[PDB]
């Protein structure tokens, strides 16, 4: 591997051109050799010399690696000459080839990206090669969300974060603008996919540098969901939303995804529900004592017994699916979490009344007495969870109401909800208006527009 | 529900100004996600529903019993009646933008206004 | 607030003693739930069959080894052989998921312990009976069998699993659990499309006649844009300025990501009904103990021991 | 100039004597670019003999600079030939019984090719990239003594007219081959202790299993020297990717001393007298020559690759236990289940009633058939079909 | 900043999150040492952002608006406490033609 440098480094470009041509030809000839095994069309047929070598084995990997690593000698300073095939452009001419089938190989894409990043670290942006500063972003945006292995986003995101620090180190490059206006659009997609907890930080910090501001709406929609990931990405999302800009918060793209996910989850009736697991959820909603010491993520993957939802699973989606499953499990006659139906209903009514009266009064209880920071804010979370629980229960408690296509039939027990009438308890326990108007206003009209209308 | 009420009010104002008819439980769809109401092809428009051939109905839009019970309280003096007034105000203020559009849609060549 | 009292463990619990003796210390942590997942692991001496169970049940990849529920090998590897997991352990995660990190089937450490100190003629034909007893107890009781392997395509493993099915006592349709083939300590090669296809073909031809659900719901969580090239089956592999701070090309997904995506599959594994009843976590222990007595004194093994 | 081939090597009629010392190389290997045996052959002779890129394709290679004849076996246990076996078994050659018989025949061919190493060789190097002695090999080594003894006259009567000598023809091998197991590392002074631990474990195992007797047994002890090497944790294409990270920014023998310590005892005629128990010390060094070794190996391969040797495979009864167990299970399930359902279920009327009871006669037999079975199913449908009319 | 748990009712953090910013703001005029202020603000942002964390639980729109302003102002206070407030934050809240505001 030293002879390649010893041949391509010295002067007398008359011979360096031949050395390059030969190496690049061996490369662009081995690369298509894996085409037959992949059944792909031969491409990159522009630098190949007259050498029809037939490797047809793992030798292609090593040959391409040695022919690309040798090119680093030209992609390193100083090298005040560009009479060759412009390796700067060579690493991009093979994009459509070594990036569309690179998955089936997963050996050449990363090496090409590393060589390109090395060639760019010595010179990244100056405005002679001029479109380079724009070709970098134009190739990154295309190679940034062609979903690949974890060993690729970890370097693409790193190069992007390193280029962001140079953009704000330049200066009118922001108005390019087909690259930046898309380089940031792809950052928006890479902020969540994939769920690695390492690429998001490389994106939350890479996009935190840009002001920008072109499409901060997508950044705000991403932060509105990432602020609850329950991982170290929460702090990054918070610091990005507090530093990007105001008046656009306060301005839908991502929230609709969670809405559709919950709508699709509420239309399957997967009656696994881990009845024993619903107790540790009521103990977390009606009480602060957490029985599962993250624990929510270990629940969704446990539920639904495959063999649904996206790969996000963090965290409002799972936080709401837990309550929905607990409600589906309480829909059956007996609520194993508590005593018989008349006991669980009484417990819920008491927990709601002891908290609604707290509004026009002052009283201490496990819903507000939190003797630690970051937990008194969980009391509001408890109220929101209880409100959503009651709402989705009234949803699934319509076995007598005969829910429409929005919710499939509950089960063969669709008669117990018709024989027995729980609407009487809902009417006699409409104190949820007070216990809801405090945490979430809209959590009362759902019940307020019923008790206030049923009593015509 | 708010997005629903708003789209319902706007479509009602449209069917009042434009003679939209044939409003059945199929032509008046509903987006359970966004809550907005979509209407099927306006085969009976510009008061054509008063020329049949069919029991002459004179509803300016669909306000059935399964729709008035959808808003907060009702239709008249409700969230929908408060937005229809704003719709008319924003449309009367730009009444020319629609008058000229209709004048150019009429006296046409391949529009087939013989319905 | 007392009507929902939970219960958790801190360390493993051994049902089968070092001398293959059933223990009744697990009922204390059992409950009256119906859907109870029971995942067991079988493998060679140093195949790493407890670190997987520890990282799947309670622990995570970023945590000290001494904190693992199931003791891993830290200083015993360098010393005489291995086999730190003497008997079948027990652990029920917060999700009521039972885990069974059995001893290394056909392990030289157990043979050495037997030679240095049992109703048989040779200790070599005895380490194969304990392996069979644990494989049959892991098939008639467990819902998933995580066949861990340090190196890939150990023909001995595929020829032994087919022999453990023959000893599987039926008639409590024959209940046959799943089979998750974990390639613990997997190199960058195992994570290649050609390598994946070769592994699937090999494990489908070796396990072509097993009657065990070894295929269907694995190997399609974290990969490239790859569509299903081969007849996919249950096979989850587990690995072993700014430009300067670029980690080397691992070639495989992160250890944490693979552990998470395997734990999600193990938790989501199908939990079919047991022999003839629901067999709740309490009834299960009363159903796994009878199976132990029936297999330790079964006719299948009594006849197989003579053939050895 | 040496060609890594065995079939063509023995078919010869330069380096004539060479005072060679053959070394067998068998064992299991994982799916990798360069097999373990190939890497060992390349590291021993200090040159890449096998350049990197369903039978026992046994290949030989002679090193002139070391006078060593490495014979590497591609036994089905290896994952390189096993891949081709599963590929040929996938599309076109099988039912359960046929597949089990195919695997049994492959294992028998592997055992035969392995006996060709324990019969004409001096040193043997196992391959098991796990760092844990595979107990299965015990039952294999205990299954080779039967073939090494019963097939002993079948081999003596075919190597009589050979210059091998008196002792070689007496015990059918140049000398007791020393087993030098070689395990690869996966996770880990620390290795120096693991080698001794594995040596002690293997010694205890072979002593308790009678695999290492105090006489001219199929194997040897190697008490004074060491017979348990541990490879360092390179092989795939990752060195180039690991060199990019560096280019962008800008005691404990190793495969030769551990093997030469035993190769010198054969090249220098020292022998393999490493025996314990105050025995007669039978130590016939029998340092062969390339010509004489080839003359002996030609006949050994022609006889084993076999007039009676092919009929001795059934004399093992140590690796095909699955077949016998399944046959016994079928013989216990047929006369029980079928005999019960032929009398428990009367079905006196024989007009279109045989299948009505056979539908359940199979549900009962299925619950008692195991392994390579259901062959009696064809032999059992006749009972329910011969009792009626 | 470890709000007083003396019967801290739910959703009342709007006053607790606003009655504290004055503490880390009135002290600036007393001094202008600050090492004990970022720990009283950053730990205060950790709780002020909870109101927005619940804005996604279970499903809500851009709202709330009167609470996110408190989080932004607390971030501005923490930024002006670390340094002397040379350039930013201010912050920038110009229209912003929502325009309910
Ligand atoms: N399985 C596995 N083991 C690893 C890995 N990396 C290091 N190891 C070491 O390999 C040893 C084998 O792992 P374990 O699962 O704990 O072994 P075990 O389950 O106790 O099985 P036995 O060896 O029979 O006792 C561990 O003690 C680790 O120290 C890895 O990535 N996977
Ligand atoms: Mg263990």
């Amino acid at each position: 591997d030293v002879p390649p440098p010893s041949v391509s480094l010295p002067k007398l470009a008359a011979l360096l051109r031949v050395f390059s041509t030969v190496v690049r030809s061996i490369g662009e000839r081995f690369s298509p050799i894996r085409g037959p095994p992949i059944t792909e069309a031969y491409v990159t047929d522009v630098l190949y010399r007259v050498m029809r070598c037939v490797t047809a084995a793992n030798q292609v990997f090593f040959s391409e690696a040695v022919l690309t690593a040798a090119n680093e000698c030209v992609g390193v300073l100083l090298g005040s000459l560009d009479p060759s095939m412009t390796i700067h452009c060579d690493m991009v001419i093979t994009y459509g080839l070594d990036q569309l089938e690179n998955c089936q190989t997963c050996g050449t894409d990363y090496i090409i990206s590393v060589l390109n990043l090395l060639t760019l670290i010595v010179e990244q942006i100056n405005t002679v090669v001029a479109v380079a500063h724009a070709v970098y972003q134009a190739v990154l945006s295309l190679k940034n969300i062609p979903v690949l292995e974890t060993a690729y986003k970890l370097i693409l995101g790193e190069m992007t974060c390193a280029l962001n620090n140079l953009l704000h180190s330049a200066f009118k490059n922001h108005v390019f603008n087909v690259d930046n206006a898309k380089f940031v659009v792809i950052f928006d997609l890479s902020a969540l996919t994939t769920i690695g907890n390492a690429k998001n930080s490389l994106i939350g910090m890479w996009a935190l540098s840009p002001t920008v501001f072109a499409l901060l709406s997508k950044n705000l929609m991403i932060v509105h969901s990432d602020l609850a990931v329950h991982f170290p990405a929460i702090q990054y999302a918070v610091l990005y939303t507090l530093y990007s800009h105001c008046t656009r918060h306060d301005h839908n793209l991502l929230g609709i995804l969670l809405k559709k996910d919950n709508l699709n989850q509420d239309t399957r009736k997967l009656l696994m529900t881990w009845a024993l697991e619903a107790a540790v959820l009521m103990k977390k909603s009606e009480t602060y004592a957490p029985l599962f010491s993250c624990k929510g993520l270990l629940a969704n993957t446990l539920v639904e017994d495959v063999n649904v939802c996206r790969v996000q699973l963090v965290h409002s989606g799972t936080r709401i699916r837990q309550a929905f499953g607990k409600l589906l499990k309480s829909i059956p006659l007996d609520v194993v979490l508590s005593n018989n139906n008349h006991t669980e209903i009484q417990e819920i009514s008491l927990a709601l009344r002891s908290h609604m009266s707290k509004a026009p009064s002052n009283t201490f209880h496990p819903q507000d007495f939190s003797d630690v920071i970051s937990f008194i804010l969980y009391g509001n979370s408890h109220r929101t969870g209880k409100d959503n629980w009651l709402e989705r229960l009234f949803y699934s408690c319509q076995r007598l109401d005969k829910r429409d296509q929005s919710t499939i039939p509950r089960n063969l027990l669709k008669t117990d909800a018709v024989l027995w009438q729980w609407a009487i308890w809902e009417a006699a326990q409409f104190t949820v208006l007070s216990k809801l108007r405090t945490p979430l206003g809209r959590a009362q009209d759902t019940f307020q527009t019923i008790e206030g209308i049923i009593r015509s | 529900t708010q997005s629903y009420a708003r789209s319902t009010a706007v479509m009602s104002m449209v069917g009042y100004i434009i003679g939209l008819g044939d409003r059945h439980l199929d032509n008046v769809l509903i987006d359970m996600t966004t809550g907005e109401v979509v209407h099927i092809d306006y085969n009976v428009c510009f008061e054509k529903g008063k020329s049949l051939r069919v029991p002459e109905k004179v509803p300016f839009r669909m306000t059935q019993n399964i729709e008035t019970a959808l808003g907060v309280t009702g239709v008249e003096g409700v969230f929908r009646l408060s937005c229809e007034q704003v719709l008319h105000i924003m449309r009367r203020g730009r009444e020319t933008l629609l008058t000229l559009l209709e004048a150019f849609v009429y006296d046409p060549l391949v529009d087939w206004t013989a319905g | 607030a007392k009507l929902l009292p939970p219960e958790r463990m801190k360390h493993s619990i051994k049902l089968v003693d070092d001398q293959m003796n059933w223990c009744d210390s697990a009922i204390e942590y059992l409950l009256d739930q119906t859907d109870v997942l029971v995942v067991g692991v079988l493998g060679l001496q140093g195949t790493g069959k407890s670190m997987v169970m520890s990282l799947l049940s309670a622990n995570t990849p970023e945590e000290d080894q001494r904190t693992y529920v199931f003791r891993a090998q830290s200083a015993e590897m360098k010393e005489r052989g291995g086999n730190q997991t003497s008997g079948i352990d027990f652990f029920i995660t917060q999700e009521r998921i039972v885990f069974l990190d059995t001893q290394p089937i056909l392990s030289p450490s157990i043979l050495d312990h037997l030679i240095n100190n049992p109703e048989y003629n040779l200790p070599h034909t005895y380490v194969e009976m304990q392996s069979l007893q644990i494989a049959a107890f892991l098939f008639t009781v467990c819902h998933v069998v995580i066949v861990v392997q340090d190196w890939f395509t150990d023909l001995s493993l595929y020829r032994f699993l087919q022999t453990a099915e023959m000893v599987k006592p039926s008639t409590p349709t024959e209940y046959y659990p799943h089979l998750v083939f974990l390639q613990n300590k997997a190199r960058r090669e195992d994570f290649c499309p050609r390598k994946l296809r070769q592994m699937h073909l090999m494990i489908d031809q070796l396990m072509a006649h097993s009657h065990l659900r070894y295929k269907g719901t694995l190997s399609m969580l974290q990969c490239n844009v790859f569509p299903g090239l081969p007849p996919d089956f249950l096979d989850s592999e587990v690995n072993l300025p700014l430009f300067s701070l670029l980690p080397g090309y691992r070639g495989h997904p992160s250890f944490q990501s693979l552990v998470s995506k395997l734990r999600s599959q193990v938790m989501s594994m199908a939990r079919p009904q047991l022999s003839h009843t629901i067999l709740t976590e309490k009834n299960w222990f009363h159903y796994a103990a009878r199976i132990w007595d029936g297999v330790r004194k079964s006719s299948a093994l009594a006849e197989y021991s003579r053939l050895l | 100039m040496a060609g890594p081939v065995s079939l063509r090597d023995l078919l010869m009629g330069p380096w004539r004597e060479d005072e060679i010392c053959v070394v067998g190389i068998f064992g299991k290997t994982a799916l990798r670019l360069n097999s373990e045996k190939f890497s060992l052959v390349n590291t021993v002779c200090d040159r890449q003999v096998f350049p990197l890129f369903d039978y026992s394709l046994l290949q030989a290679y002679y090193s002139q600079e070391s006078k060593v004849l490495y014979l590497l076996l591609t036994s089905i246990c290896d994952n390189s030939q096993l891949l081709r076996a599963c590929r040929a078994l996938q599309s076109g050659e099988l039912p359960h019984a046929e597949a089990h018989e195919f695997w049994k025949h492959q294992e028998k061919l592997q055992c035969l090719s392995l006996l060709y190493l324990f019969s004409v060789c001096h040193i043997l190097l196992l391959v098991h990239p796990t760092c844990s002695f595979d107990i299965t090999y015990d039952r294999v080594f205990r299954a080779l003594d039967g073939l090494r003894q019963k097939v002993l006259p079948l081999l003596k009567t075919a190597i009589k007219d050979c210059p091998v000598g008196k002792d070689w023809k007496l015990n059918c091998r140049p000398c007791p081959p020393r087993l030098l197991f070689l395990f690869q590392l996966n996770g880990a002074s620390p290795k120096r202790r693991l080698q001794h631990a594995l040596e002690d474990q293997i010694y205890r195992i072979f002593r308790k299993s009678r695999v290492l007797t105090n006489q001219s047994i199929n194997c040897l002890f190697t008490v004074p020297a060491n017979q348990a090497f541990v490879y360092i944790v390179e092989d795939p294409v990752g060195m180039l990717l690991d060199q990019l990270r560096s280019h962008c920014t800008v005691v404990d023998f190793t495969l030769r001393e551990f093997l030469w310590q035993h190769v010198e005892l054969v090249l220098s005629k020292k022998g393999f007298d490493d025996s314990v128990g105050r025995n007669p010390q039978p130590s016939h060094f029998e340092l062969p020559t390339y010509q004489k070794w080839i003359s002996a190996a030609s006949k050994l391969y022609e006889v084993a690759i076999s007039k009676i040797l092919s009929s001795i495979k059934v004399l093992e009864g140590f690796l095909d236990i699955d077949t016998k167990f399944s046959e016994n299970r079928c013989q216990k399930a047929l006369p029980m289940a079928h005999s019960a359902y032929q009398s428990n279920l009367p079905h006196n009327y024989t007009m279109t009633v045989h299948k009505n009871q056979l539908a359940q006669a199979l549900r009962v037999y299925s619950q008692h058939a195991r392994g390579p079975a259901f062959h009696k199913y064809a032999m059992q449908l006749h009972e329910d079909c011969y009792k009626f009319w | 900043n470890y709000l007083g748990n003396k019967a801290c009712e739910c959703y009342i953090s709007i006053a607790d999150w606003a009655a504290v910013q004055e503490w880390q703001n009135a002290i600036h005029d007393l001094k202008k040492d600050p090492r004990e202020l970022q720990k009283s603000i950053e730990v205060q942002l950790l709780r002020s952002s909870v109101c927005l964390a619940t804005a996604l639980n279970p499903i809500e729109q851009d709202q709330k608006w009167q609470s996110i302003t408190e989080n932004v102002v607390k971030y501005l206070k923490q930024t002006s406490r670390i340094a002397i407030g040379p350039l930013r934050l201010s912050t920038l809240t110009v229209s912003q033609s929502l325009p309910v505001l």
